[PDB]
Protein backbone atom coordinates (compact mmCIF):
# COMPACT_ATOMS: atom_id res chain seq x y z
CA UNK A 1 0.00 0.00 0.00
CA UNK A 2 1.38 3.92 -0.89
CA UNK A 3 1.79 5.43 2.65
CA UNK A 4 0.34 9.27 2.57
CA UNK A 5 1.29 11.51 5.50
CA UNK A 6 -0.79 14.39 6.16
CA UNK A 7 0.08 17.43 8.26
CA UNK A 8 -0.49 19.23 10.41
CA UNK A 9 -2.95 17.57 11.96
CA UNK A 10 -5.06 20.81 13.79
CA UNK A 11 -5.29 24.08 11.79
CA UNK A 12 -6.71 27.02 13.77
CA UNK A 13 -6.98 30.50 11.10
CA UNK A 14 -8.43 33.76 11.57
CA UNK A 15 -10.36 35.12 9.51
CA UNK A 16 -9.78 36.38 5.95
CA UNK A 17 -6.09 34.60 6.59
CA UNK A 18 -4.46 31.89 4.43
CA UNK A 19 -4.14 28.52 5.41
CA UNK A 20 -1.67 25.82 3.83
CA UNK A 21 -2.32 21.79 4.41
CA UNK A 22 0.48 19.90 2.92
CA UNK A 23 0.60 16.03 2.08
CA UNK A 24 3.44 13.83 0.87
CA UNK A 25 3.54 9.85 -0.18
CA UNK A 26 5.92 7.45 0.27
CA UNK A 27 6.20 7.14 -3.61
CA UNK A 28 5.68 9.39 -6.59
CA UNK A 29 1.83 9.87 -7.51
CA UNK A 30 2.85 11.57 -11.13
CA UNK A 31 2.65 8.03 -13.72
CA UNK A 32 4.44 7.98 -16.91
CA UNK A 33 1.89 9.38 -18.97
CA UNK A 34 2.27 13.02 -16.94
CA UNK A 35 -1.32 12.62 -14.68
CA UNK A 36 -0.51 12.81 -10.73
CA UNK A 37 -2.72 10.35 -9.11
CA UNK A 38 -3.38 12.94 -5.65
CA UNK A 39 -6.87 14.33 -4.37
CA UNK A 40 -8.28 16.80 -1.73
CA UNK A 41 -11.26 16.61 -0.34
CA UNK A 42 -13.12 18.30 2.22
CA UNK A 43 -15.68 16.19 5.04
CA UNK A 44 -18.13 18.21 6.90
CA UNK A 45 -20.03 16.22 9.64
CA UNK A 46 -23.11 14.48 8.29
CA UNK A 47 -22.32 14.48 4.31
CA UNK A 48 -20.43 13.11 1.46
CA UNK A 49 -17.02 13.97 0.91
CA UNK A 50 -16.62 17.06 -1.30
CA UNK A 51 -14.01 17.36 -3.91
CA UNK A 52 -12.24 20.40 -3.97
CA UNK A 53 -8.80 19.69 -6.09
CA UNK A 54 -8.09 16.13 -8.07
CA UNK A 55 -5.61 15.06 -10.16
CA UNK A 56 -2.89 17.27 -8.51
CA UNK A 57 -4.08 20.73 -9.14
CA UNK A 58 -7.89 20.75 -11.19
CA UNK A 59 -10.34 22.37 -9.62
CA UNK A 60 -13.64 20.35 -9.04
CA UNK A 61 -16.92 22.47 -10.61
CA UNK A 62 -18.29 24.82 -8.13
CA UNK A 63 -15.62 25.34 -6.19
CA UNK A 64 -14.76 29.01 -4.85
CA UNK A 65 -11.45 30.54 -7.07
CA UNK A 66 -9.85 30.46 -3.20
CA UNK A 67 -8.48 27.04 -3.24
CA UNK A 68 -5.87 25.57 -5.40
CA UNK A 69 -3.61 22.77 -5.11
CA UNK A 70 0.25 22.63 -6.28
CA UNK A 71 2.77 19.63 -5.41
CA UNK A 72 5.87 17.65 -7.60
CA UNK A 73 5.44 14.47 -7.70
CA UNK A 74 5.72 13.02 -4.04
CA UNK A 75 5.09 16.44 -2.07
CA UNK A 76 1.48 18.31 -2.54
CA UNK A 77 0.07 21.40 -1.08
CA UNK A 78 -3.74 22.65 -0.51
CA UNK A 79 -3.96 25.98 -0.70
CA UNK A 80 -6.64 28.40 0.98
CA UNK A 81 -6.38 32.26 0.44
CA UNK A 82 -9.24 33.27 2.50
CA UNK A 83 -10.63 31.05 5.12
CA UNK A 84 -14.51 31.39 6.32
CA UNK A 85 -16.81 29.81 8.63
CA UNK A 86 -17.87 27.50 5.08
CA UNK A 87 -14.25 26.15 5.24
CA UNK A 88 -14.14 24.40 8.54
CA UNK A 89 -14.32 20.80 8.66
CA UNK A 90 -11.88 17.87 8.46
CA UNK A 91 -9.53 18.08 5.06
CA UNK A 92 -8.41 14.42 3.64
CA UNK A 93 -5.71 13.96 0.93
CA UNK A 94 -6.02 10.67 -0.64
CA UNK A 95 -3.57 8.78 -3.73
CA UNK A 96 -5.61 6.28 -6.00
CA UNK A 97 -2.31 5.49 -8.92
CA UNK A 98 -2.34 2.34 -6.48
CA UNK A 99 -5.40 0.01 -5.36
CA UNK A 100 -6.12 0.24 -2.42
CA UNK A 101 -6.58 3.69 -2.27
CA UNK A 102 -5.15 5.69 0.87
CA UNK A 103 -5.98 8.59 2.63
CA UNK A 104 -3.87 11.12 4.72
CA UNK A 105 -4.50 11.28 8.75
CA UNK A 106 -6.59 14.55 8.27
CA UNK A 107 -6.98 18.18 8.85
CA UNK A 108 -9.56 19.96 11.20
CA UNK A 109 -9.77 23.18 10.15
CA UNK A 110 -11.34 25.69 12.52
CA UNK A 111 -11.79 29.20 12.65
CA UNK A 112 -9.12 30.77 15.29
CA UNK A 113 -10.69 33.62 17.82
CA UNK A 114 -10.15 35.27 21.00
CA UNK A 115 -9.44 32.88 24.26
CA UNK A 116 -12.47 32.73 26.12
CA UNK A 117 -13.91 30.68 29.07
CA UNK A 118 -16.91 28.79 29.13
CA UNK A 119 -20.07 29.36 31.34
CA UNK A 120 -20.48 26.41 33.65
CA UNK A 121 -23.49 25.43 35.05
CA UNK A 122 -24.88 21.88 37.14
CA UNK A 123 -28.03 20.23 36.72
CA UNK A 124 -29.51 17.59 39.80
CA UNK A 125 -31.40 14.92 38.32
CA UNK A 126 -35.18 15.60 37.84
CA UNK A 127 -37.64 13.96 40.50
CA UNK A 128 -39.56 12.21 36.91
CA UNK A 129 -36.31 10.76 36.67
CA UNK A 130 -35.60 9.08 40.03
CA UNK A 131 -38.82 7.20 40.25
CA UNK A 132 -37.96 5.04 37.13
CA UNK A 133 -34.39 4.07 39.30
CA UNK A 134 -31.89 6.35 37.70
CA UNK A 135 -30.38 9.28 38.24
CA UNK A 136 -28.52 11.63 35.63
CA UNK A 137 -25.98 14.65 36.71
CA UNK A 138 -25.21 17.03 33.71
CA UNK A 139 -22.50 19.79 33.35
CA UNK A 140 -22.94 22.18 30.79
CA UNK A 141 -20.04 23.90 29.70
CA UNK A 142 -20.95 27.11 27.01
CA UNK A 143 -19.51 29.03 24.50
CA UNK A 144 -15.70 28.38 24.78
CA UNK A 145 -12.52 28.39 22.69
CA UNK A 146 -10.26 26.57 22.23
CA UNK A 147 -12.06 23.15 22.17
CA UNK A 148 -10.10 21.84 24.83
CA UNK A 149 -11.18 21.67 27.93
CA UNK A 150 -11.10 18.98 31.05
CA UNK A 151 -14.28 18.22 32.99
CA UNK A 152 -13.71 16.27 36.33
CA UNK A 153 -16.45 14.75 38.37
CA UNK A 154 -16.73 14.32 42.53
CA UNK A 155 -19.05 12.71 44.67
CA UNK A 156 -18.96 13.61 48.05
CA UNK A 157 -15.51 14.92 47.26
CA UNK A 158 -14.38 12.01 45.66
CA UNK A 159 -13.36 12.01 42.31
CA UNK A 160 -15.10 9.68 39.69
CA UNK A 161 -14.09 7.34 37.01
CA UNK A 162 -15.84 5.58 34.08
CA UNK A 163 -18.92 6.80 34.93
CA UNK A 164 -19.49 9.44 32.34
CA UNK A 165 -19.78 10.80 28.93
CA UNK A 166 -19.73 13.98 27.17
CA UNK A 167 -19.95 15.31 23.66
CA UNK A 168 -19.00 18.63 22.37
CA UNK A 169 -20.80 20.84 19.50
CA UNK A 170 -19.74 21.97 16.53
CA UNK A 171 -17.99 25.18 15.83
CA UNK A 172 -20.58 28.09 16.15
CA UNK A 173 -20.51 30.24 12.67
CA UNK A 174 -21.20 33.54 14.51
CA UNK A 175 -19.28 33.55 17.67
CA UNK A 176 -16.60 30.95 17.15
CA UNK A 177 -16.87 28.83 20.09
CA UNK A 178 -17.67 24.95 21.41
CA UNK A 179 -20.28 23.78 24.23
CA UNK A 180 -19.43 20.51 25.74
CA UNK A 181 -22.03 18.48 28.12
CA UNK A 182 -21.00 15.88 29.99
CA UNK A 183 -23.35 13.24 32.16
CA UNK A 184 -22.18 11.25 35.50
CA UNK A 185 -24.63 8.60 35.50
CA UNK A 186 -25.78 6.40 38.68
CA UNK A 187 -28.14 4.51 40.53
CA UNK A 188 -30.77 6.07 42.39
CA UNK A 189 -29.80 4.11 45.61
CA UNK A 190 -26.37 5.71 44.76
CA UNK A 191 -27.09 8.82 44.40
CA UNK A 192 -29.46 8.83 47.57
CA UNK A 193 -26.30 7.83 49.39
CA UNK A 194 -24.16 10.71 48.46
CA UNK A 195 -24.96 14.45 49.41
CA UNK A 196 -22.68 17.36 47.28
CA UNK A 197 -22.34 16.79 43.59
CA UNK A 198 -19.78 18.78 41.91
CA UNK A 199 -18.00 19.09 38.10
CA UNK A 200 -14.44 20.77 38.36
CA UNK A 201 -13.77 22.65 34.80
CA UNK A 202 -10.29 22.93 33.53
CA UNK A 203 -9.84 25.52 30.74
CA UNK A 204 -7.04 27.85 29.24
CA UNK A 205 -9.31 31.15 29.65
CA UNK A 206 -10.00 30.31 33.57
CA UNK A 207 -7.01 31.50 35.70
CA UNK A 208 -7.84 28.28 37.76
CA UNK A 209 -10.39 24.82 37.76
CA UNK A 210 -13.74 26.20 38.12
CA UNK A 211 -16.62 24.46 40.27
CA UNK A 212 -20.36 24.57 40.11
CA UNK A 213 -21.93 22.14 42.50
CA UNK A 214 -25.18 21.34 44.58
CA UNK A 215 -26.06 19.58 47.90
CA UNK A 216 -28.89 16.49 47.43
CA UNK A 217 -31.93 18.01 48.22
CA UNK A 218 -31.63 21.28 48.68
CA UNK B 1 -8.52 -8.28 -12.69
CA UNK B 2 -5.75 -7.07 -11.03
CA UNK B 3 -5.53 -3.65 -13.52
CA UNK B 4 -5.49 -0.03 -11.59
CA UNK B 5 -7.45 2.10 -13.87
CA UNK B 6 -4.18 4.70 -14.03
CA UNK B 7 -2.48 1.56 -16.17
CA UNK B 8 -5.79 1.67 -18.85
CA UNK B 9 -4.27 3.36 -21.67
CA UNK B 10 -1.56 1.62 -20.80
CA UNK C 1 -24.63 15.17 -14.59
CA UNK C 2 -22.95 12.29 -13.25
CA UNK C 3 -24.53 10.89 -10.09
CA UNK C 4 -24.50 7.84 -7.92
CA UNK C 5 -27.32 7.35 -5.58
CA UNK C 6 -27.73 4.39 -2.22
CA UNK C 7 -30.00 2.87 -0.43
CA UNK C 8 -31.25 3.71 2.61
CA UNK C 9 -29.49 3.53 6.25
CA UNK C 10 -29.34 -0.20 7.73
CA UNK C 11 -29.74 -1.41 11.34
CA UNK C 12 -28.49 -4.43 11.17
CA UNK C 13 -27.65 -7.56 14.08
CA UNK C 14 -23.85 -8.80 14.93
CA UNK C 15 -23.35 -11.60 12.06
CA UNK C 16 -26.36 -10.35 9.62
CA UNK C 17 -25.22 -9.78 6.35
CA UNK C 18 -26.23 -6.23 4.49
CA UNK C 19 -26.56 -5.44 1.55
CA UNK C 20 -26.39 -1.83 -0.31
CA UNK C 21 -27.18 -0.59 -3.52
CA UNK C 22 -25.43 2.15 -5.24
CA UNK C 23 -27.45 3.46 -8.44
CA UNK C 24 -26.28 5.72 -11.55
CA UNK C 25 -26.59 7.73 -14.18
CA UNK C 26 -25.45 11.09 -16.38
CA UNK C 27 -22.68 8.79 -17.91
CA UNK C 28 -22.01 5.11 -19.29
CA UNK C 29 -22.01 2.82 -16.52
CA UNK C 30 -19.57 0.10 -18.46
CA UNK C 31 -16.83 2.62 -19.40
CA UNK C 32 -15.89 3.34 -15.35
CA UNK C 33 -14.91 1.12 -12.23
CA UNK C 34 -17.36 1.49 -8.94
CA UNK C 35 -14.87 1.55 -6.04
CA UNK C 36 -16.62 1.19 -2.44
CA UNK C 37 -15.15 3.04 0.86
CA UNK C 38 -16.24 3.70 4.00
CA UNK C 39 -15.24 5.81 7.56
CA UNK C 40 -15.88 4.26 10.76
CA UNK C 41 -17.10 6.78 13.66
CA UNK C 42 -13.54 8.00 15.22
CA UNK C 43 -11.61 6.52 12.30
CA UNK C 44 -9.83 7.69 9.05
CA UNK C 45 -11.61 6.37 5.58
CA UNK C 46 -10.75 2.64 4.27
CA UNK C 47 -10.88 1.14 0.87
CA UNK C 48 -12.92 -1.82 0.88
CA UNK C 49 -12.68 -2.93 -2.92
CA UNK C 50 -13.65 -2.26 -6.64
CA UNK C 51 -15.58 -3.66 -9.38
CA UNK C 52 -15.65 -2.71 -13.19
CA UNK C 53 -18.99 -3.23 -14.45
CA UNK C 54 -18.23 -4.92 -18.15
CA UNK C 55 -16.13 -7.45 -17.30
CA UNK C 56 -17.52 -8.35 -13.44
CA UNK C 57 -13.93 -8.71 -11.91
CA UNK C 58 -13.46 -7.68 -8.46
CA UNK C 59 -10.32 -6.77 -6.26
CA UNK C 60 -11.01 -6.51 -2.58
CA UNK C 61 -8.43 -5.48 0.16
CA UNK C 62 -6.64 -8.21 2.41
CA UNK C 63 -9.09 -7.06 5.01
CA UNK C 64 -12.30 -7.62 3.60
CA UNK C 65 -11.15 -11.11 0.99
CA UNK C 66 -14.26 -14.06 2.12
CA UNK C 67 -16.77 -11.77 3.45
CA UNK C 68 -17.30 -8.66 1.29
CA UNK C 69 -18.95 -9.58 -2.38
CA UNK C 70 -19.25 -6.97 -4.92
CA UNK C 71 -21.89 -7.14 -7.99
CA UNK C 72 -23.97 -5.44 -10.56
CA UNK C 73 -26.54 -5.53 -13.11
CA UNK C 74 -25.72 -3.02 -16.17
CA UNK C 75 -29.06 -3.24 -17.13
CA UNK C 76 -30.22 -0.92 -14.07
CA UNK C 77 -26.93 0.78 -13.74
CA UNK C 78 -26.60 -1.04 -10.38
CA UNK C 79 -23.56 -1.76 -8.34
CA UNK C 80 -23.71 -3.90 -5.02
CA UNK C 81 -21.90 -4.44 -2.11
CA UNK C 82 -22.68 -7.37 0.31
CA UNK C 83 -21.21 -7.53 3.53
CA UNK C 84 -21.62 -10.70 5.77
CA UNK C 85 -20.56 -11.30 9.38
CA UNK C 86 -20.71 -7.73 10.19
CA UNK C 87 -19.52 -6.73 13.69
CA UNK C 88 -19.22 -3.46 16.06
CA UNK C 89 -16.11 -2.59 13.94
CA UNK C 90 -18.19 -2.79 10.73
CA UNK C 91 -20.63 0.52 11.82
CA UNK C 92 -19.72 2.89 9.38
CA UNK C 93 -21.15 5.15 6.40
CA UNK C 94 -19.99 3.48 3.52
CA UNK C 95 -19.61 5.18 0.21
CA UNK C 96 -19.68 4.04 -3.81
CA UNK C 97 -17.50 5.87 -5.90
CA UNK C 98 -16.81 6.45 -9.76
CA UNK C 99 -13.24 5.81 -10.29
CA UNK C 100 -11.67 8.54 -12.46
CA UNK C 101 -10.27 6.64 -15.65
CA UNK C 102 -11.98 5.01 -18.54
CA UNK C 103 -9.25 4.10 -21.19
CA UNK C 104 -9.17 7.04 -23.22
CA UNK C 105 -9.23 9.90 -21.02
CA UNK C 106 -8.83 10.39 -16.82
CA UNK C 107 -10.86 12.56 -14.45
CA UNK C 108 -12.41 13.13 -11.31
CA UNK C 109 -13.86 10.95 -9.02
CA UNK C 110 -18.02 10.98 -8.25
CA UNK C 111 -18.64 9.78 -4.68
CA UNK C 112 -22.77 8.66 -3.20
CA UNK C 113 -24.27 10.56 -0.40
CA UNK C 114 -23.43 8.01 1.71
CA UNK C 115 -25.01 4.84 3.69
CA UNK C 116 -24.93 4.65 7.33
CA UNK C 117 -24.74 0.84 8.57
CA UNK C 118 -25.42 0.35 12.47
CA UNK C 119 -24.55 -2.98 13.81
CA UNK C 120 -26.68 -3.44 16.98
CA UNK C 121 -28.60 -5.71 18.60
CA UNK C 122 -31.13 -3.03 20.31
CA UNK C 123 -34.68 -2.55 19.90
CA UNK C 124 -36.49 0.46 18.27
CA UNK C 125 -37.81 2.44 21.84
CA UNK C 126 -38.86 5.82 22.22
CA UNK C 127 -37.17 8.66 24.93
CA UNK C 128 -38.37 9.45 28.26
CA UNK C 129 -37.41 13.42 28.47
CA UNK C 130 -36.16 15.04 31.67
CA UNK C 131 -35.80 18.44 32.52
CA UNK C 132 -32.35 20.88 33.35
CA UNK C 133 -34.02 22.94 35.59
CA UNK C 134 -32.79 26.65 35.88
CA UNK C 135 -31.17 27.91 38.92
CA UNK C 136 -31.98 30.12 41.47
CA UNK C 137 -27.21 38.18 33.98
CA UNK C 138 -27.50 34.74 32.30
CA UNK C 139 -29.60 31.54 33.22
CA UNK C 140 -28.79 27.97 31.57
CA UNK C 141 -31.45 25.18 31.00
CA UNK C 142 -32.68 22.05 29.13
CA UNK C 143 -33.72 18.93 28.07
CA UNK C 144 -31.83 15.40 28.51
CA UNK C 145 -33.26 13.33 25.76
CA UNK C 146 -32.56 9.50 27.61
CA UNK C 147 -32.78 6.03 26.28
CA UNK C 148 -34.13 5.79 22.63
CA UNK C 149 -33.26 3.97 19.62
CA UNK C 150 -31.94 4.17 16.71
CA UNK C 151 -31.17 8.07 15.75
CA UNK C 152 -32.02 10.65 15.17
CA UNK C 153 -34.05 12.65 17.44
CA UNK C 154 -34.72 16.45 16.75
CA UNK C 155 -35.38 19.37 19.75
CA UNK C 156 -36.84 22.71 19.23
CA UNK C 157 -37.60 25.09 21.64
CA UNK C 158 -41.14 26.84 21.85
CA UNK C 159 -41.80 25.10 18.88
CA UNK C 160 -39.29 26.84 16.64
CA UNK C 161 -39.53 30.33 18.35
CA UNK C 162 -36.35 30.56 20.47
CA UNK C 163 -33.65 29.30 18.35
CA UNK C 164 -31.06 32.04 19.96
CA UNK C 165 -28.92 30.53 22.60
CA UNK C 166 -29.71 26.86 21.76
CA UNK C 167 -27.53 23.92 22.05
CA UNK C 168 -28.76 20.58 20.97
CA UNK C 169 -25.53 17.70 21.37
CA UNK C 170 -24.48 14.83 19.59
CA UNK C 171 -25.90 11.63 21.15
CA UNK C 172 -23.65 9.30 22.91
CA UNK C 173 -24.64 5.50 22.69
CA UNK C 174 -24.32 4.31 26.70
CA UNK C 175 -23.42 0.16 27.46
CA UNK C 176 -26.89 -0.59 27.15
CA UNK C 177 -27.09 0.16 23.73
CA UNK C 178 -29.16 2.81 23.75
CA UNK C 179 -28.70 6.51 22.52
CA UNK C 180 -28.93 9.69 24.62
CA UNK C 181 -29.19 13.38 24.38
CA UNK C 182 -29.05 16.83 26.28
CA UNK C 183 -30.73 20.12 24.37
CA UNK C 184 -29.52 23.28 26.20
CA UNK C 185 -30.59 26.97 25.77
CA UNK C 186 -29.12 30.09 27.49
CA UNK C 187 -32.00 32.63 28.27
CA UNK C 188 -31.77 35.84 30.90
CA UNK C 189 -32.18 35.06 34.52
CA UNK C 190 -35.23 38.14 34.19
CA UNK C 191 -37.42 35.85 32.16
CA UNK C 192 -37.78 32.70 34.34
CA UNK C 193 -40.62 33.70 36.35
CA UNK C 194 -42.49 34.80 33.86
CA UNK C 195 -41.58 32.93 30.25
CA UNK C 196 -42.38 29.76 29.34
CA UNK C 197 -40.11 27.06 28.15
CA UNK C 198 -40.73 23.92 26.10
CA UNK C 199 -39.01 21.69 24.36
CA UNK C 200 -40.20 19.64 21.35
CA UNK C 201 -38.45 16.24 21.07
CA UNK C 202 -39.87 13.91 18.43
CA UNK C 203 -38.48 10.51 17.75
CA UNK C 204 -39.97 9.38 14.50
CA UNK C 205 -39.19 5.01 14.62
CA UNK C 206 -41.24 5.19 17.64
CA UNK C 207 -43.89 7.58 17.07
CA UNK C 208 -42.65 10.13 20.08
CA UNK C 209 -43.81 13.23 20.37
CA UNK C 210 -43.55 14.92 23.63
CA UNK C 211 -43.79 18.59 24.87
CA UNK C 212 -42.16 18.98 27.95
CA UNK C 213 -42.39 22.41 30.46
CA UNK C 214 -38.76 23.54 31.67
CA UNK C 215 -39.58 25.50 34.82
CA UNK C 216 -37.52 26.31 37.95
CA UNK C 217 -37.73 23.89 40.78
Amino acid sequence: DVVMTQSPLSLPVTPGEPASISCRSSQSLLHRSGHKYLHWYLQRPGQSPQVLIYLGSNRASGVPDRFSGSGSGTDFTLKISRVEAEDVGLYYCMQTLQTPWTFGQGTKVEIKRTVAAPSVFIFPPSDEQLKSGTASVVCLLNNFYPREAKVQWKVDNALQSGNSQESVTEQDSKDSTYSLSSTLTLSKADYEKHKVYACEVTHQGLSSPVTKSFNRGE
Amino acid sequence: DMVDSPQLAT
Amino acid sequence: QVQLVQSGAEVKKPGAPVKVSCETSGYRFSDYNVHWVRQAPGQGPEWIGRISPNSGGTKYAQKFQGRVTMTRDMSMNTAYMELSGLRSDDTAVYYCVRGHCDGTTCSRAYWGQGTLVTVSSASTKGPSVFPLAPSSGTAALGCLVKDYFPEPVTVSWNSGALTSGVHTFPAVLQSSGLYSLSSVVTVPSSSLGTQTYICNVNHKPSNTKVDKRVEPK
